[PDB]
């Protein structure tokens, strides 16, 4: 499928950012998780980054790891993560749908067979958290064989050869987290920029905009919603409708 | 791209998000550099002399050997500043983490020795030091925690996870990859991302090159086998690492049989459970069916680590190096074993490796064989723990 | 009738029961049999080499001397096997006891040092061993008891006279006098009847031996002074010996001020006592009026005696040697002070020597000295006991 | 004085052994000792030895120990135990009285004085437990100028060079702990030999009267009366008596 390529296509046609939220998959639960997320996308969101609970999130700070403290606490498996996005792909055909994930879970039963299942449910990228491109190749590889885009991180101390090898492996779009890094990227024909470096405000989405990305992800402040709002379900979508709105709002200009 | 191999066959590897890889990266550089730099390994060498008191004894133990055919030498890290063999390679990575121009140090530990050894190297070479260390552990561990701010130390307890040793290790990990320019990640054992399993094994190297030269002091020739517990890996690489070439030495790596293995409770990796990817390296896992770390047990909190370091597994892979296990019951009465006939109070980690050592002598005993085992630690941490064990069971 | 002068100018001799005379001789003539003897020689080096870890480092302290003329250097008694020097003379007294052909040990302890140094001694060359304690010290040193009892050995608690070292010590006397056929009493410090002076001496010159060729090799020169703390005198005789006739060197013994002098709350017989007769010596004591034996007081059990060896007595008189004391605050700050900027956690007996050193350099910064400090043992037995007084006082 | 001398030419001419108990001066107070003591001559005591409480008794097993910490728990204090011992002496012009004591307390005001006031209050030796014959010189010299006997142990481990020099050291009786020790003794012209080993029955003083002792001293057997009796000051005397009268008896043959 060609679900990140549609989107860019359709946002550089509308002169508009992409705006991508992240979410731990059964935080706090599976049926409100399903509920979160289908907010999330009658709210604007463009895309989804979904997570899998892991025992040892090394690239998490604690906002996530409460998130995965959370979906253990009501005993989600990642099997029950892929029966989810079965769901979400089959209610909704179009929004690209990537995970974020520890390169265990992926390694697991077999990197091929889990990229095999990513493409049975519908998924379209996976970031694997502690997998640099260094160690990326058979990643990489079983995911570009099974139609999902590979998505690497360029982080802000990189470099130039970096960069090239980023532009060169990645798909789907490039996870950025400056003009040098941006306009690179382009030169060297990387997939599109999203901002992912702590954008937690519509401002935020503006300047990533306007300084070349095609977007923003914003990785944490989603999170950060649940986390004030679990006493009250119905206030939780409301903030979650309310915040991403705001986001979406701020990538038209 | 890496100057050295990052990889022992397949296990090993950078498995870190990529913001870490320059820090890696520099590290890699700097004790390449180091290596070949004779200034950095005098002063090393005067630090591990005169400071931490090496070359440490090599103690031939009669009394528990007598009417067998086994001769058994004792190397004595229990006597080495600070308690335990932690101490070499906490004055190598210091003197790096200088060399780098690095102010602070970030150290996981369990037990404790590591963080005391971190504390005391940090204390000594001015640098500013962190430990993190599991909530479950800081708990557990109130006397080595006093030590580590008594020497000026901020403790820093860890309540993600299990909040136990792995989950301080992420912790620790997590703050390096932030703070890498000003801070040295002064990991505890010879796991972890590559340089990490090189650059432990070659600052705890002394103790194999050690051993060698007395045992061909006393006896004339090699030991027909050495023996070490493995927690993460790093005493027992550094007995074994100046014999590897030595074909007729037996390496022998004794890893937590805890409960018993069949019960599930053990911290045995390399030998039961399988190879998976964590705390940046591929390396044998303690796992769930699914894929999530699993808790490790042994009452020895030392050895408490649900993996091993890559050189292990390779040598393992290989057959140059054989793993066996121990069990609580079995390192409780190697440490009374000890005590009571030979004087010496060793660590519950470092009674592994005797108990196993004692094993081979009993279960053969008119087999002719000079063995080693390396003393990791001494063992006044386990006094209360021993103790409360002995009053419980009604001794 | 003696071999050896049992007396250093007035203070010494054998002021035990008539029934107890044999013993001392019998001990003295086994002494300088052993003494003149290669084979006991090539022993007592070998377990001490091999079995204690001897040479002990010498460890210059950059930190705590910075912007001042001091340099001082710590001779390294806390790596000793057993974590104090007691470990070296217990080592000779158990062979002596072998050449006697004894089969058990009694020994006196307070603190527990000695107490575990005559345990671990006793548990290698096979010898029963009984610890008498008084009381008191049972109650408070409970760590130390159970590491004894874990080396084989019996704690005997003494609840007679102030059920402490002293009538510990009376204990171990009584004990002695009937069973001398069979057991050997292995005091444990440089004072009692002769030729216990001389012969705890003579097994603990090694420290300052070896600091005298350790600081050649490093300066070029003797030291301009050499401290150690006072208990009974065993530490402090063990580093002047080898000194004695280098008129330059000053040798420097500390006792315990206590909560202060003036107090009367303190253990400096030497300097603040006066001379009596007790433990079967002639020597200062802490006394009454009357003659009664005074209790005395020091936060450092170790150095909690109210008498002191009659070799120190003598060398205070003609002047070779000065005297000095040092409060628990004092030897407090000092403790804090090594751990915190050299990273050696100090028995709290060595933080009082250490204490006077680092007021001869603060008192004085521009003197040029070079100065070496015994550093008697390692400090984990103290971590409680700071621990209690830095939070009651509220740091 | 000549009140050793005196004594042993009675019994000698009464073909009769001396019996010596010892008791610790104001054990258990100065007014019960006193009458302690007085109960003791009065029931056939030859002679007394008698303890000064001291912190740190060497020689003394634990029967003394608590006779010592008795005393302390008193208050009773050296120059009490010498108005005492004046009090005993104004009252009994012909008993010997000997001191057992320890080095420090000899020592501890001079030790000519000390001699100097036992010759005043009419105390006849002195026993210093924790002085051998090898440092005694001192002890035997201000002793004998004061006209009290310096008392020496011949323990049952001694040789023949010990046995000379207690014989020509001591003055007044032999402290005794076989036939060998007792002829040399004679053969040396030493001091009567009192036997004190453990005796505590009337056979013992017989016994030790047959072997050519000119006597016994019940170190120990006496306080352990004092000891069981303590609750009842009366029955305490009866008791004493009693058990003195017996050790008498076994003298007279
Ligand atoms: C005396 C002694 N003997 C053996 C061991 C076993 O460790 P090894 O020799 O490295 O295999 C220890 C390990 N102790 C730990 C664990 N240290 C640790 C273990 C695993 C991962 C990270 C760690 O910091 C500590 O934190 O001090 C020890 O103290
Ligand atoms: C580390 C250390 N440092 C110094 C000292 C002071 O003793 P010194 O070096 O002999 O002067 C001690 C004394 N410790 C005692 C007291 N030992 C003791 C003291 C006095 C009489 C009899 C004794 O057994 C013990 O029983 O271990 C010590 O442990
Ligand atoms: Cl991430
Ligand atoms: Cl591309
Ligand atoms: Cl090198
Ligand atoms: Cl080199
Ligand atoms: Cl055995
Ligand atoms: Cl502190
Ligand atoms: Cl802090
Ligand atoms: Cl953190
Ligand atoms: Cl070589
Ligand atoms: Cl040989
Ligand atoms: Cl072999
Ligand atoms: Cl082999
Ligand atoms: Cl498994
Ligand atoms: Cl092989
Ligand atoms: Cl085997
Ligand atoms: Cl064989
Ligand atoms: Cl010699
Ligand atoms: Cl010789
Ligand atoms: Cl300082
Ligand atoms: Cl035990
Ligand atoms: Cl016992
Ligand atoms: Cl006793
Ligand atoms: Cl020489
Ligand atoms: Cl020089
Ligand atoms: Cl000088
Ligand atoms: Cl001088
Ligand atoms: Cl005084
Ligand atoms: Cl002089
Ligand atoms: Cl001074
Ligand atoms: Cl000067
Ligand atoms: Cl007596
Ligand atoms: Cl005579
Ligand atoms: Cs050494
Ligand atoms: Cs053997
Ligand atoms: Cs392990
Ligand atoms: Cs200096
Ligand atoms: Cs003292």
């Amino acid at each position: 499928m060609e679900r990140y390529e549609n989107l860019f296509a359709q946002l550089n046609d509308r002169r508009e950012g992409a705006f991508v939220p992240f979410v731990t998959l059964g935080d706090p639960g599976i049926e409100q998780s399903l509920k979160i997320i289908d907010t999330l996308i009658d709210a604007g969101a463009d895309a989804l980054e979904l997570g899998v609970p892991f025992s040892d999130p090394l690239a998490d700070g604690p906002t996530i790891q409460n998130a995965n403290l959370r979906a253990f606490a009501a005993g989600v498996t990642p099997a029950q993560c892929f029966e989810m996005l079965a769901l979400i792909r089959e209610k909704h055909p179009t929004i690209p749908i990537g995970l974020l994930m520890y390169a265990n879970l992926v390694f697991n039963n077999g990197i091929d067979a889990f990229y095999a299942r990513c493409e049975q449910v519908g998924v379209d990228s996976v970031l694997v958290a502690d997998v640099p491109v260094e160690e990326s190749a058979p990643f990489r590889q079983a995911a570009l064989r099974h139609n999902i885009a590979p998505i690497f991180i360029c982080p802000p101390n990189a470099d130039d050869d970096l960069l090239r090898q980023v532009a060169s492996y990645g798909r789907g779009y490039t996870y950025l987290l400056l003009h040098h890094l941006i306009e690179k990227l382009k030169e060297y024909h990387a997939a599109p920029a999203l901002q992912g470096f702590g954008i937690s405000s519509p401002e935020q989405v503006s300047a990533a905009v306007r300084a070349g990305a095609a977007g923003a992800i914003s990785g944490s402040a989603i999170v950060k919603i649940i986390e004030k709002n679990l006493a009250s379900p119905k206030q939780m979508l409301a903030e979650l409708r309310s915040f991403v709105s705001a986001m979406k709002a701020a990538s038209r200009a | 791209t890496t100057l050295l191999n990052p990889y022992f066959g397949e296990f090993g590897g950078m498995y870190v998000p990529q913001i870490l890889m320059p820090a890696l990266n520099q590290l890699e550089e700097a004790f390449v550099s180091a290596q070949k730099d004779p200034e950095f390994q005098a002063q090393f060498a005067d630090l591990l002399k005169n400071y931490a008191g090496r070359p440490t004894a090599l103690t031939k133990c009669q009394n528990i050997t007598a009417g067998t055919r086994t001769t058994l030498y004792l190397k004595r890290e229990d006597l080495l500043h600070g308690g335990a063999h932690k101490t070499n390679q906490v004055l190598g990575q210091a003197l790096l983490a200088k060399r780098m121009g690095k102010s602070e140090i970030i150290a996981e530990t369990g037990a404790g020795a590591h963080g005391v050894a971190s504390a005391l190297a940090s204390a000594l070479l001015g640098l500013k030091c962190r430990i993190y260390m599991g909530a479950k552990d800081v708990e557990r561990q109130s006397p080595n925690v006093f030590r580590m701010r008594l020497m000026g130390a901020e403790v820093i307890p860890v309540h993600s996870g299990s909040a136990t040793l792995k989950d301080a290790c992420n912790e620790a990990l997590r703050d390096w990859s932030g703070s890498y320019e000003t801070a040295h990640y002064m990991l505890g054992t010879a796991a972890g991302p590559h340089p990490y399993p090189t650059i432990v094994r070659e600052f705890q190297r002394m103790i194999g090159e050690e051993t060698k030269a007395q045992i061909l002091d006393k006896e004339g020739r090699l030991p027909d086998a050495v023996i070490a517990c493995v927690g993460g890996g790093s005493n027992a690489i550094g007995m074994f690492a100046d014999f590897i070439n030595d074909t007729s030495v037996g390496l022998i790596g004794v890893e937590p049989g805890g409960h018993g293995i069949e019960t599930g409770e053990h911290g045995a990796p390399l030998k039961h459970g399988r190879v998976g990817i964590y705390f940046g390296m591929k390396a044998p896992m303690m796992q769930t069916a699914d894929g999530q770390i699993e808790e490790s047990y042994s009452i020895s909190a030392g050895l408490d680590f649900p993996s091993v370091g890559p050189q292990h597994a390779y040598l393992n892979s290989i057959g140059r190096a054989d793993y066996v296990s121990i069990t609580d019951d079995e390192a409780l009465e190697a440490f009374k074993t000890l005590c009571r006939h030979e004087g010496i109070i060793p660590a519950l980690e470092s009674s592994h490796a005797l108990a196993h050592a004692l094993k081979m002598m009993r279960e053969q005993p008119e087999k002719e064989q000079l063995l080693v085992v390396n003393l990791s630690g001494r063992g006044d941490k386990d006094i209360f723990t021993v103790h409360d064990i002995l009053k419980a069971r009604g001794e």
